[PDB]
């Protein structure tokens, strides 16, 4: 519902969401998605599972 | 100006969008089950 929607928004009208109660296992975007950009500032990739 | 010592030369095809994972750390689909480096790495990474 977040990655594949069907309509954005506009970036000065930007879209908040929040998350929670849930599991965040990832690998399930390896079969559909494919990330140009992906970049984490306060914690280091190999640690967020 | 230098002379180097155990020179391996490793070679495949990716995707443009993945070589990126291609860097000591860098999660991933191909960091995680097809290729890895090392974090105390010396060498160097080309892509075309
Ligand atoms: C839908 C919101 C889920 C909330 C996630 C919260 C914390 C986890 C943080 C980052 C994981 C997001 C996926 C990273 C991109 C996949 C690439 C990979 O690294 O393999
Ligand atoms: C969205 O639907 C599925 C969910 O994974 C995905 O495989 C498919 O490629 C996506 N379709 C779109 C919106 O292009």
């Amino acid at each position: 519902e977040v990655f594949n929607a069907t309509r954005f928004a506009s970036v000065y009208a930007w879209n908040r969401k929040r998350i929670s109660n849930c599991v965040a296992d990832y690998s399930v975007l390896y079969n559909s998605a494919s990330f140009s950009t992906f970049k984490c500032y306060g914690v280091s990739p190999t640690k967020l599972n | 100006d230098l002379c180097f010592t155990n020179v391996y030369a490793d070679s495949f095809v990716i995707r443009g969008d993945e070589v990126r994972q291609i860097a000591p750390g860098q999660t991933g689909k191909i960091a995680d089950y097809n290729y890895k480096l090392p974090d105390d790495f010396t060498g160097c990474v080309i892509a075309w």
